[PDB]
């Protein structure tokens, strides 16, 4: 009957902290859980050993503890390297349930966003499908969704979004948006427009060109 | 036939004279104890005490397959039993409990309420007596031994007789008519009335003294079957021998007159003298030791001469008894006497001898031929031969010549001489008159059709001996023919010259001024005796034979010599009785056939070998001259600063001893434990059997140079360009191999014991450094049985036992003892190296043919009878022989069959007062294999405090570490490496075998791979098991998977009531699943066969049980383990009255009974008060009432755990039953047959 | 310890079935060496849940699996991913791993893996050069389009004047449905842009591309 979640996901402070991870337990349940660390694109290991002896050679920043029901997770060194995945599992036979996972957001600089406009591509016509990318640059944070409006309505939840690491100097993301649409749809308006909206701007603005 | 035999004991005053403690003077008076006996059962009409009753033993003779009882009532004042010799009993009576701190087992011995039989009930069977070669029969003796001082001040010995029947048939009537010879001793200083001292020790026979004691008969030339047995447990002995005749056996003929100071002898006389016997003492005082005797008469029923005519004369001869002279070499305090003093008079010494001299001259003294003096003259004769001796003595004092062994003496002329001496004893002897003596042999010198080939006697005078010995006078006797000339017989002539009358001559010719002597100092009287061998010494006796000669050694003496003596020739294994032994000693009056070959010449400075003698610079040099891979031995010696103890016994001793290692470096000493106990404080124990010599780089390490000396040392003539001596004294750090070959003549016949055993000494210090602890055993045997590398041979065990005397002053290490950083403490005994009952290790197979080596060395105080309590030994004479008599002999060593049927802890008999009061008892344990039961610790019978361990971490336990028990907690985890769990088990008994199981964690089958058993009794002398041979280090493989369940035996069983496991190797965690198999001594916790449903249901019976239409749940039905449908007990009803009934057929103990619920329908039962009764008759109710209420257990902790009702107390009587009184749900019991047959 | 090592393929077509296993060198394993798993970021392990435990079975609260059939038994960890239907459900970094049990080394070793995707239709590139009034805009986002190359292994070029370094970097961007996110944005002078076009030289020879020059 072992139900865990694990708070938080995503968090940002300032250097010379100590803080401490940890999940919540159904009942009793012993100290051997699992603590696999997985920075963005390496394979998840251990590093604590049973979560009750430290295991000879890991650095001092990871040191595990607690037992019954309570976990403690103590750091001894800061680093930015704080894009890491948890898990709080435990090694049992009867129902469990483990952490949702911890993946923390990247701050950036603010800045105003700047506009871009790619038209379609003639290719999409001749071939009959439809895939308009219209990627906007300087965007922040990453919960930015696309607003494609038809007729004056709404469509959220049709853009995914992308989890990478920051660009040094880009500050922006790798965002591959393909919308899967019919052609009737696409070829009823002849005119598509990749409309701008943010705080600093009040009106979409649309105008024409060659196709 | 039952032998209705009844005993008592009783307490005197008397003193064997008639028909405030002070010595009084004529015959004294003083308070004397014998046993009494009433044959009826009266106590108070007594048949009359005949005045040569005295001490005289009573016997008691048996048959084979016959039942004796014997009893005995106190009249004494303090409890005493009986102990017995060489007979099966059941500890009744052994007096000598051990360490136990329990209730009365076997604690009736030292509480003897008024009255009490207290019967033994002894069973002879065909192992107890004779077989049909065995002798007709056989004897035993008894002695007390539950009381020390009052033994020593009663010494009540007495006999036993036990052999088949034959008194049915027409057998001859000279038998029993109760005659037995024995000897006692008399003190009564520590009685219970007791009482500067003036009160000497002296001993009685037959309980007679002055006169008193009447028995020597004479009648008609009957084989009579009579035996003598003694026995001394005092210290210092006396002179006793026996006049009649020899001690002759079946178809060889033994001239023995062995009459020692103690002697176990199992042989007849033949009584054909028809008059007085005389026994006579070597003691000059007449009141100490009177037992004249003179004749009772009662009737016990109703090859040809020729010319060998020689002539023997008498004459003197000086000779100086030490021609070499070493004075200025005063090395080792030699030459303290070798100036002239009080008592310094020389070495010329006069008086008249007695030797051959062929011519009859006599004009002056002319010197004869040297290596040929001294020695008596060899006579040849024939049956019934005529011839002359010349007689002749010097001086006027007379001297007399009569011949031993020659009865056939007649007068001359006239039978009865008219002066006024009617006998041979006091003839007199003119100084140069010619007198002869008429001898005529016996018939009996040549047998029916077997005329011997040769033969050993030997005669000298017997009329003059206190005058005799002082003169010299010994004469060699040859009679046999050709199957010598060379005859240089060694002899021990001590030169008692304050009895010749020559030396008060002396005392004038020496010295001028006697004025500074007195001549009345005893001191002058003991230094004028001295000891000569032969009379030569200083390299003046020398011998040389070769191979291929028709001649037989012989060698011969003649004196008592007031103590024994050690002398051999190293070397040169001679053949004494068909056994090739090497150190020989010397007894006076014995001669055998025997010849030694020349095989190895060689030169090694050796002395005679006596305790007290070859200090004169004695050399008796023989110098004989002429006419696949081996295994590693090694010999160490290194000192232990062990005192033996403080309680019960700053002082700390030093032992030194053989031992044996691996290699040069002192690195690994390859220690072993188990079958190798034999070490203890004595020697290494080698097996060796042919063709390996010993390369033992003898080196010590220590702290001093000493010698190792090999006794065996077969070296050719090496060291040439010449043959100068052996340095030895190994030095530490040196290389120095002592290896010999050795030899194939060493080894007996097939059909005899295949293996002998010898020892070695050190030659160079024997009281020195051999008595500070360095003495080595050895042994050789033959053939090839000790198949393989190690030999697991499972046919014999082998030990060995050694007895010496050990003091302070012997050891170099006196003023150390101090680590360096009233005057009861100078007398010390060794027994074995340690004292106070706690030397164990002599474990053995119960029921197997096992082989004993007896030997023994050392002082005159280390010799005395010694076997182990009850039991059964002989030794095959080339045909199945069983005799019982075999004791301690310095040097003569011999091997000893025997098997034990029973079982149980024994004990070794002291037989000398200064040895038992040391508080000896190396006693040994047997144990049996069938045993397979846990012994405390899977059942939990423990306790939990009493394990512990270092560090305990919360919710972990190892104690769930029982058989079949698994899931989550099974083991105990901890990082370091390996472990130690300490569980007691409460006592010491017998551990054969060890079990274990895997357990699970997580997904893995932990378990063991490989360990070792550690054990110990105090832990504080820790020690491992490294039995089995095989190497000395031997890794145990474990489990293989977690299901995998093995048995094992161990051949030699752990003797620890403590035990202490260390896992070394371990899978990935340290896992601990230990599950103990044990059982007692007495192995009695087994079914009896009744397994087998085959059996009888007939056999098995009861009050009532479950009775009707469908009556099949049988009482039997219910046994334990058995798979089926409702297969439990009920009784007819609901009532305590039924029993649970089985045959008995004998009286037993009760020991544990187990009984187990039913596993049907899943019902937990469960029973807590209870009642256990016995009853004998089915009228009276005794049990164990103790402390108010009846001692209850309670058991059955669920329906399905079984309870073993284990009853320690004695539940006498021949029915033991059980009726359940708690009971839930409804009555099923289901039972099990426990115990043995025996007792 | 025990090295373990993959024996099949991973690319997936509707039509046929294959057979997935792997194979140890040394069967230090018991009776209860079985589990699955792979990855899912911010999330479950296989998408919101774990594919299996207890041990040995093929099932956590519902949907019983027994179709995962296992062949052979004891020192041997296979199972068949249905790669008929579960299609994306089956994409993601496989690992072959099991908790070991000496724990002396490392207790567990990892698979490796590598970029999976869905088989789509034929696959092309024709980029058009933007205009200058495009470039007018004060940002210049220049991004390859590189969606579902074929084969697998390819390189991408760069070349505008200057060679940048850092940014041809191999992120491990999470797989979209049924799609690889993968972009490669930096800042380069107008100038620089003008002199000549930026062709994306990807090996596909039926790939034809035509230049359209505005002044
Ligand atoms: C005559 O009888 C008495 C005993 O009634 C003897 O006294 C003891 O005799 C033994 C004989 O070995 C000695 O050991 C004791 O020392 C004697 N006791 C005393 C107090 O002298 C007595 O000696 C006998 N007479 C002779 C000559 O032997
Ligand atoms: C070699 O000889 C020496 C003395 O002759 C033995 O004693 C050793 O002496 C050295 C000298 O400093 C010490 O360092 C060692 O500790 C001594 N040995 C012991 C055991 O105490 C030495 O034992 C001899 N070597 C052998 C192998 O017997």
């Amino acid at each position: 009957d072992i139900q865990m979640t694990q708070s938080p996901s995503s968090l940002s402070a300032s250097v010379g902290d100590t803080v401490t991870i940890a999940c919540r337990a159904s009942r009793d349940i012993r100290n051997d859980l699992a603590w696999y660390q997985q920075k963005p694109g390496k394979a998840p290991k251990l590093l604590i050993y049973a979560t009750s002896r430290l295991q000879s050679g890991v650095p001092s920043r990871f040191s595990g503890s607690g037992s019954f029901t309570d976990f403690t997770l103590t750091i001894n060194s800061l680093q930015p390297d704080d894009s890491a995945t948890y898990y709080c599992l435990q090694d049992s036979d009867y129902p469990l349930t483990f952490g949702g996972g911890t993946k923390v957001d990247i701050k950036g600089t603010v800045a105003a966003p700047s506009v871009f406009i790619f038209p379609p591509s003639d290719e999409q016509l001749k071939s009959g499908t439809a895939s308009v990318v219209c990627l906007l640059n300087n965007f922040y944070p990453r919960e930015a969704k696309v607003q494609w409006k038809v007729d004056n309505a709404l469509q959220s939840g049709n853009s995914q979004e992308s989890v990478t690491e920051q660009d040094s100097k880009d500050s922006t993301y790798s965002l591959s948006s393909t919308l899967t649409l019919s052609k009737a749809d696409y070829e009823k308006h002849k005119v598509y427009a990749c409309e701008v909206t943010h705080q600093g701007l009040s009106s979409p603005v649309t105008k024409s060109f060659n196709r | 036939a039952i032998r209705r035999y009844y005993l008592g004991a009783v307490e005197l005053s008397w003193d064997y004279r008639q028909s405030g403690a002070l010595p009084l003077g004529p015959s004294v008076l003083y308070k004397k104890t014998v046993f009494v006996e009433f044959t009826d059962q009266l106590f108070s009409v007594a048949r009359p005490r005949p005045p040569w009753m005295g001490l005289l033993g009573p016997t008691i003779q048996a048959e084979v397959y016959d039942t004796v009882v014997v009893t005995l009532k106190n009249m004494a004042s303090h409890p005493v039993s009986l102990h017995a010799v060489g007979v099966s009993f059941w500890k009744s009576s052994e007096g000598a409990e051990y360490e136990d701190h329990t209730s009365q087992r076997e604690k009736e011995d030292d509480k003897v309420l008024p009255g009490k039989s207290q019967t033994y009930v002894w069973q002879v069977l065909k192992e107890n007596g004779p077989t049909a070669s065995d002798p007709p029969c056989l004897t035993y003796s008894y002695l007390s031994h539950v009381d020390l001082v009052k033994d020593l001040n009663s010494g009540l010995i007495g006999a036993l007789l036990v052999c088949r029947e034959g008194s049915l048939t027409r057998e001859r009537t000279q038998n029993l008519h109760e005659f037995v010879l024995l000897f006692a001793v008399f003190d009564e200083g520590k009685s219970w009335h007791s009482a500067a001292r003036a009160q000497p020790a002296m001993h009685t026979v037959n309980g007679y003294v002055n006169r008193s004691l009447p028995g020597l008969i004479g009648c008609h030339k009957k084989s009579v079957y009579w035996h003598v047995i003694g026995m001394g447990t005092s210290p210092e002995v006396h002179s006793i021998f026996l006049e009649g005749h020899t001690f002759l056996v079946r178809h060889h003929r033994q001239a023995s007159l062995e009459i020692s100071p103690l002697t176990f002898l199992t042989a007849q006389t033949f009584l054909m003298d028809l008059g007085q016997f005389l026994l006579f003492c070597h003691i000059s005082s007449h009141h100490h030791g009177g037992m004249e005797a003179h004749v009772r008469v009662e009737s016990c029923a109703e090859k040809h001469p020729k010319t060998w005519v020689h002539y023997i004369a008498a004459e003197e001869e000086d000779w100086d008894y030490a021609p070499l002279v070493l004075a200025p070499d005063d090395r080792s305090y030699k030459s303290q006497y070798l100036n002239n003093g009080p008592q310094r008079i020389g070495r010329k010494y006069k008086k008249v001898r007695f030797m051959a001299y062929t011519d009859e001259t006599f004009k002056t003294r002319e010197a004869i031929q040297h290596e040929s003096g001294i020695l008596g003259p060899l006579l040849y004769g024939e049956v019934g031969d005529t011839l002359l001796i010349i007689f002749k003595n010097q001086a006027s004092r007379p001297y007399n010549i009569y011949p031993h062994g020659i009865t056939d003496v007649r007068p001359l002329y006239s039978r009865r001489l008219p002066k006024g001496v009617k006998h041979l004893k006091d003839f007199p002897i003119l100084p140069g008159e010619i007198f002869k003596y008429k001898w005529t042999v016996t018939v009996e010198d040549g047998p029916t059709k077997s005329d011997p080939r040769c033969l050993t006697r030997y005669y000298s005078s017997f009329v003059n001996m206190e005058r005799d010995l002082a003169s010299g006078l010994i004469g060699p006797l040859l009679i046999c023919y050709k199957e010598s000339d060379k005859r240089n017989v060694i002899l021990f002539s001590v030169f008692d010259e304050n009895r010749s009358w020559y030396l008060t001559e002396n005392i004038q010719r020496f010295l001028p001024n006697p004025a500074g002597v007195q001549l009345e100092d005893p001191e002058f009287q003991a230094s004028n005796i001295m000891h000569s061998i032969n009379g030569y010494v200083f390299d003046s006796l020398q011998l040389s034979v070769c191979l291929h000669e028709v001649a037989y050694w012989y060698i011969l003496s003649i004196g008592a010599q007031t103590d024994f003596l050690s002398v051999f020739f190293s070397g040169y294994t001679f053949k004494h009785k068909m056994v090739y032994e090497d150190t020989l000693t010397l007894f006076p009056f014995s001669g055998e056939t025997v010849f030694m070959s020349m095989e190895n010449p060689g030169l090694w400075i050796l002395g005679c070998h006596n305790s007290d003698f070859r200090n004169r610079g004695m050399t008796a040099l023989l110098k004989v001259s002429s006419c696949k891979r081996t295994r590693h031995y090694f010999i160490a010696a290194v000192e232990q600063l062990w005192d033996y103890g403080m309680s019960e016994s700053v002082p700390r001793f030093k032992k030194v001893v053989f031992r044996e290692f691996a290699d040069g470096s002192f690195t690994q000493p390859s220690y072993r434990g188990e079958l190798n106990k034999h070490l203890g404080l004595l020697g290494p124990y080698i097996r060796a059997e042919v063709e390996d010599n010993i390369m033992v780089t003898f080196k010590n390490q220590a702290s001093r140079p000493y010698s190792f000396y090999s006794s065996l040392i077969s070296y050719p003539d090496d060291q040439e360009q010449g043959a100068e001596p052996r340095h030895n004294f190994v030095q530490p750090n040196e290389t120095r191999t002592y290896f010999w070959k050795v030899q194939h003549h060493m080894a007996p016949t097939e059909d005899e014991f295949d293996c002998k055993a010898w020892a070695y000494f050190s030659d160079v210090d024997l009281e020195k450094d051999v008595h500070s602890g360095l003495i080595g055993p050895l042994l050789i045997c033959r053939a090839n049985t000790l198949n393989a590398a190690h030999g697991r041979q499972v046919t014999v065990q082998e030990f060995a036992l050694f007895f010496t005397i050990f003091d302070e002053t012997k050891s170099w290490y006196f003023t150390e003892n101090v680590e360096r950083n009233l005057k009861e403490n100078y007398r010390f005994h060794a027994i074995n190296g340690y004292v106070m009952d706690t030397l164990p290790g002599l474990v053995m197979a119960q029921n197997q043919r096992i082989r004993w080596y007896l030997l023994s060395m050392g002082s005159n105080e280390n010799i005395h009878s010694i076997h182990f309590s009850g039991h059964v030994f002989s030794v095959r004479k080339k045909e199945e022989y069983k005799m019982a008599v075999y004791n301690l002999y310095p040097g003569v060593f011999e091997t000893v069959e025997m098997l034990p049927s029973k079982v149980g802890i024994w004990r070794i008999e002291c037989l000398i007062g200064e040895h038992l009061q040391a508080g000896m008892s190396t006693t040994f344990l047997v144990y049996s294999k069938k045993c397979q039961t846990p012994l405390g610790m899977a059942s939990g019978h423990i306790r939990d405090f009493q394990i512990t361990a270092s560090g305990q971490y919360g919710q972990w336990a190892p104690k769930l570490a029982r058989l079949h028990y698994s899931g989550s907690i099974n083991a105990w985890s901890t990082k370091e490496p390996f472990s130690w769990i300490k569980v007691d088990l409460l006592a010491p008994m017998i551990i054969h075998g060890i079990k274990t199981q895997g357990a699970r964690q997580k997904f893995s089958s932990l378990y063991i791979s490989q360990f070792i058993i550690m054990y110990s009794l105090d832990g504080k002398k820790w020690q491992t098991y490294r039995g089995n041979s095989t190497g000395t280090l031997m890794v145990f493989f474990g489990n293989v998977d977690s299901s995998g369940i093995k048995h094992n035996i161990f051949n030699p069983p752990i003797i620890a009531r403590y035990i202490r496991l260390h896992p070394t190797h371990y899978s990935i965690r340290s896992t601990l699943r230990m599950e103990l198999m044990g059982c007692d001594l007495n192995s009695c916790s087994m079914p009896l066969g009744m397994e087998s449903k085959a059996i009888s249901d007939a056999q098995i019976t009861a009050s009532s049980y479950f009775t009707n239409m469908f009556a099949t749940w049988s009482p039997s039905k219910a046994r334990l383990h058995l798979q089926g449908r409702s297969n439990a007990w009920r009784p007819q009803v609901n009532n305590p009255k039924e029993w649970l009934q089985v045959d008995f057929q004998k009286t037993m103990k009760v020991t544990g009974v187990t009984t187990q619920g039913v596993k049907s329908l899943l019902t937990s039962m469960y029973v807590k008060e209870f009642l256990i009764s016995s009853s004998q008759d089915g009228h009276q109710w005794t049990l164990f009432f103790q402390n108010g209420k009846v001692k209850v257990f309670q058991g059955n902790q669920d329906s399905f755990t079984p309870v073993v009702n284990s009853l320690d107390p004695p539940l006498l009587t021949r029915y033991l039953r059980i009726h359940p009184q708690s009971w839930v749900h409804q009555i099923a019991l289901r039972m099990e047959v426990l115990g043995c047959e025996a007792q | 310890e025990v090295q373990l090592v993959e024996s099949g393929g991973g690319v997936v077509q509707p039509g046929r079935s294959l057979r997935l296993s792997c194979v140890d060198s040394g069967l230090t394993f018991s009776s209860y060496g079985m589990h699955w798993v792979r990855q899912a970021p911010g999330a479950g392990l296989e998408w919101v849940a774990v594919i299996s435990y207890d041990g040995n079975d093929k099932y956590y609260a519902d949907s019983v699996k027994g179709r995962f059939a296992i062949s052979r038994d004891n020192a041997k960890n296979t199972l068949y991913l249905q790669m008929n239907s579960l299609t994306i459900e089956d994409t993601a970094v496989y690992y072959c791993a099991k908790d070991l049990i000496e724990s002396n080394i490392a207790e567990a070793f990892w698979g490796q893996g590598t970029l999976v995707t869905v088989s789509s239709k034929g696959p092309s590139v024709f980029p058009l050069a933007p205009c200058s009034r495009s470039t007018s805009e004060s940002t210049a986002a220049l991004g390859c389009l590189v969606k579902d190359y074929f084969p697998e292994p390819v390189t991408v070029s760069w070349n505008s004047g200057a060679l940048t370094s850092g940014v041809h970097t191999f992120p491990a961007v999470l797989q979209s449905s049924g799609l690889y996110s993968l972009s490669s944005v930096v800042t380069v002078p107008s100038s620089s842009l003008g002199t000549a076009t930026y062709t994306c030289n990807v090996d596909h020879k039926p790939s034809n591309t035509k230049v359209d020059k505005r002044v």
